[PDB]
């Protein structure tokens, strides 16, 4: 045989066997987090079985597996890995990730996508021809990592997907408009939707989780021989404030066409996320670049002044590694330029992290209060935001600590929401009531353009 | 375990071959060998589902089969063929058959009995003629669609729920035409057909003059953007999701695309053939009024297909629905067969080895959700001569059986015509799923799996 269908199915079948996907996995539930502080690998690969090229992506979280001597323990219920992993609650909403892990709430997966670009797959038949390679591959070998296919366009980012266990499939499908009759703007079209495509004859159903998450986003903030040191324009840019509802059951509250209790000042939980405006024009980073001695190590001087009250304490540790650099190069015959620009990096760098300490303390005032030990609050509040783009606000909104970025807001209760996102969780005996009780998952996100559904159904295939 | 039980033996089929094979009706020990039987595989073959007639027809003569219970030695009225009717029915010049039919029509009388009114006989011509005889052989209708060949005929009937999810589709009769899709109300052939037999039955005592013959229902689809369709399913009248509304509309516009606030009902039917393999078409219904001696009836609407799985290579030539009507098997000519979830328009299993096989379904209900139903995929090797029943998706050979390389495997996927809701748990009578005829034993074979298999 080997067609050119057949060719790319065998060719699948190798990719995903050179791997080692083939069979049944068992780990460990993922704690808080693990998306977060945990890294993710990556294996690429290239398959082509006429002339269309394709591009292999396999991700996977780092797992410190402790015991092995386990010889794969096998139950005779025993739902796929990602199924279960399909209703974990613990890491929602990451603050960094693929767009297929925060979505769909996975671990491993494997993307089939068009090898290259300038590829896009359009007419249906040709995603259809896929998508059945793709389940006559996991049919074949017995891989139960969920597999997907590019679809439309690259920037539109739509994926079709497939995962099979031993008499059950889950279907990763989306949708992503722009414009939508009114009635799927709350929570209710959404639940509607879900509970139209869930179809399970049995009517009584129980309530569906639900996952509410609100994303602000704020712009204004309203109000001899010395070298001149300071940015002109704010470094910051944007101030996105995002409440979260972590655990709600439905009919708890309602949110419809006309009543809402969507109130971001009850949200248990509350993060912010700050944004750098590019090119922050400095008067230090370019005042000895436009000379390129003596001017090397002025700034290292200057710097340490402006940080003797602010003490970053990094630039010591960047100064002692600049000094152990130069110390054999500072000499060789002509220097090169390389340097010069290595130390204009690190002097910039050093002025635009201190230049945005400064700004972010004046827009939350650390020092514009009486009290010590809210000031003090204040401080350590501060300077946190510019490593990792995720802090927490002590007390949500209610905390003075958060009482102060209602103010800021109420300056500008809160702007529409630029974002919401909600996710739905249900475990029904679909599609016949004769069937496994299987877990259904939905992800949406609605913005002012956008409209995006990413839904994982499961169903049945030995008693449908 | 699986097995084989026989049920019925021919009275006697050289009869038939003799009559449809004029040619094939001592020595010095001359080395005569090399005997097989071809000819059930030439054939025209029908056999009702309720086992009250078999129509076999060669070129332009059909042979009527009819039973009779004779007690044997032992006193049981085992069930024997004995041919009922012989005869030629063409009747233009050049005339020749290309498929038959034989339903079982209900009894509107409440007949707690298991007697079917009569088995009419359904057959298309090559010319364009649609005609339908008594089992007797009486003609009762003679009816031309489209002036060319008549490719296929399949009749939908009433059958009960398995869960409440299940919906109901309407009682149907479908003809396929080279590019042209042909639908007849099965509700206006249930009042034609009595009506006509009555006529008949009053003209041969009472003496009813001739009646106008009344048209019945038809609707003619004009099938675009293919090149050869070979077999079509009729999967019949489905309704979307919202979310499968907006996936569709998504993917068939784009980004600018609209949606409406009131999705449309579309019938689905499946093509088989070359150029496109495999094309899913959907027509709009309650679009076009339905319409009511003329090849060139005006098409009622234009049908082009959606989509497909696109193998010029590939030419399929057959395709079965499964009774749930979820799941279709199509055999290609590369000796190899695929499975595919209709409400999707993917595959899911593809045996290899097939070479002119042929398809049946059984469904196994869990003797006691109301039952854990189960169905079974049966495949039937004819040159290896093998028949392998594998599971409604995935799931090992539950059996194989070694049977002759010239049977011939029956899978009708229709019952009783004309019974409604109540009539149907009322009371009855027995319907088989497939049956294998055999011409070496001459005799009918039934095949039986147990549910608690599946399992595994």
């Amino acid at each position: 045989t080997a067609s050119e269908w057949e060719r790319f199915i065998s060719k699948v079948e190798e990719v995903l066997n050179d791997w080692k996907l083939i069979g049944n996995s068992l780990g460990k539930p993922l704690e808080k987090g693990i998306f977060t502080s945990g890294t993710w690998e990556e294996k690429s690969d290239e398959i082509s079985f006429a002339d269309f090229k394709f591009s292999v992506t396999h991700h996977y979280l780092v797992q410190e597996s402790t015991d092995k001597e386990g010889k794969d323990e096998l139950l005779e219920d025993v739902v796929p890995q990602s199924m279960q992993d399909l209703l974990g609650m613990n890491n929602d909403f990451p603050p960094r990730a693929h767009c297929l892990v925060r979505w769909y709430g996975l671990r491993e997966f494997v993307v089939i996508a068009p090898a290259a670009h300038s590829d896009a797959v359009l007419s249906e038949s040709k995603c259809n021809l896929l998508l059945s390679s793709v389940s006559i591959a996991l049919g074949n070998t017995g891989c139960q990592v969920p597999l997907f296919v590019q679809i439309h366009h690259k920037w539109r980012r739509m994926y079709v997907g497939e995962c099979q266990g031993p008499g059950v499939r889950t279907d990763f499908e989306m949708v992503h408009l722009r414009k939508v009759p009114n009635q799927y703007t709350h929570l209710s079209g959404l639940l509607d939707i879900f509970k139209s495509k869930i179809g399970c004859p049995l009517t009584p159903l129980p309530p569906v989780s639900i996952a509410i998450r609100f994303t602000y986003v704020l712009q204004d903030w309203q109000q001899f021989g010395k070298l001149p040191f300071g940015a002109c324009e704010d470094p910051i840019s944007e101030l996105h404030l995002a409440t979260t509802w972590p655990h709600l059951t439905e009919g708890i509250i309602v949110d419809n066409d006309v009543y809402s209790d969507l109130d971001p000042i009850q949200a248990p939980h509350w993060s912010v996320r700050v944004r750098k405006a590019e090119n922050p024009q400095c008067l230090l980073g370019d005042f000895v670049t436009e000379f390129f001695p003596c001017v090397i190590h002025a700034a290292v001087l200057k710097v340490k002044e402006e940080e003797s009250l602010e003490n970053i304490s990094s630039v010591k540790k960047i100064i002692k590694q600049i000094i152990s650099h130069s110390s054999k190069v500072l000499h060789f015959p002509n220097p090169e330029d390389k340097k010069l620009e290595e130390i204009i990096h690190q002097i910039t760098n050093v002025e635009a992290l201190i230049a945005r300490a400064r700004s972010l303390k004046a827009k939350f005032g650390t020092e514009k209060c009486e009290q010590e030990e809210e000031k003090e609050d204040l401080e350590r509040f501060v300077s946190c935001l510019l490593e990792q783009p995720e802090v927490l606000v002590t007390g949500a909104g209610r905390g003075h600590a958060g009482r102060i970025i209602h103010k800021l807001f109420v300056n500008a209760d809160f702007p529409p929401p630029a974002g919401r996102e909600f996710i739905l969780r249900t475990t029904v005996p679909r599609p016949a009531p004769y069937s496994k009780a299987l877990p259904q998952r939905m992800y949406s996100v609605l913005t002012k353009e956008d409209f995006r559904l990413a839904g994982a159904f499961s169903s049945d295939t030995s008693f449908f | 375990a699986c097995s084989i039980v026989q049920f019925c033996y021919f009275q006697d089929l050289q009869a038939a071959r003799d009559f449809l094979f004029p040619h094939l009706r001592e020595e010095e020990g001359n080395t005569c060998k090399t005997q097989k039987t071809s000819w059930l595989q030439d054939c025209v073959l029908s056999l009702s589902p309720t086992n009250d007639l078999m129509v076999i027809a060669r070129e332009q003569k059909a042979v009527f089969l009819v039973p009779k219970w004779k007690y044997s030695d032992k006193g049981k009225e085992e069930m024997q063929f004995a041919v009922g009717w012989s005869g030629s029915l063409n009747v233009e010049e050049g005339e020749c058959v290309t498929s038959a039919l034989c339903i079982p029509l209900a009894s509107q009388k409440r007949s707690s009995t298991g007697r079917p009114d009569w088995t009419c006989i359904v057959v298309g011509f090559t010319s364009g003629y649609v005609r339908f005889y008594t089992e007797n052989g009486v003609l009762l209708l003679a009816q031309l669609l489209n002036e060319d060949p008549v490719l296929q005929l399949k009749c939908r009937t009433y059958e009960i729920p398995r869960h409440p999810g299940v919906t109901e589709q309407n009682e149907e009769l479908s003809i396929l035409y080279p590019a042209a899709i042909v639908t007849i109300d099965g509700f206006s052939l249930f009042q034609s057909l009595r009506a006509c037999r009555n006529q008949v039955a009053k003209a041969a005592a009472s003496g009813n003059e001739n009646i106008q013959p009344p048209p019945l229902a038809y609707k003619k689809w004009g099938l675009q953007d293919i090149d050869t369709i070979i077999d079509h399913a009729s999967v019949g009248i489905m309704t979307l999701s919202p979310f499968d509304q907006m996936k569709t509309a998504s993917n068939i516009g784009g980004f600018n695309a609209a949606i409406k606030n009131s999705p449309p009902a579309m019938s689905q039917y499946i093509t088989v053939g070359s150029n496109p393999f495999t094309g899913f078409f959907y027509a709009l219904e309650g679009s076009t009024q339905p319409l009511l001696q003329k090849p060139k009836v005006e098409p009622a609407t234009p049908l082009a297909v959606r989509f497909g799985l696109p193998d010029s290579r590939r030419h399929g030539e057959s395709i079965c629905l499964s009774p749930c009507n979820t799941l279709a098997a199509v055999t290609d000519d590369f000796g190899r067969v695929i499975l595919l979830d209709v409400a999707r328009g993917i595959a899911i299993r593809m045996w290899k080895g097939y070479r002119d096989a042929q398809i049946g379904w059984i469904q196994t209900v869990e003797d006691l959700g109301p039952s854990r139903v189960a169905q079974f995929l049966v495949i039937y090797a004819p040159r290896r001569g093998i028949l392998e029943v594998w599971s409604t998706q995935q799931g090992p050979r539950v059996g194989a059986f070694n049977v002759g390389k010239h049977c011939r495997l029956l899978y009708p996927g229709y019952k009783i015509m004309g019974l409604n809701n109540v009539t149907s748990q009322s009371w009855q009578p027995q319907t088989y799923q497939i049956c294998l005829v055999d011409p070496v034993s001459g005799s009918v074979k039934t095949v039986n799996v147990p549910f608690h298999l599946a399992l595994s």
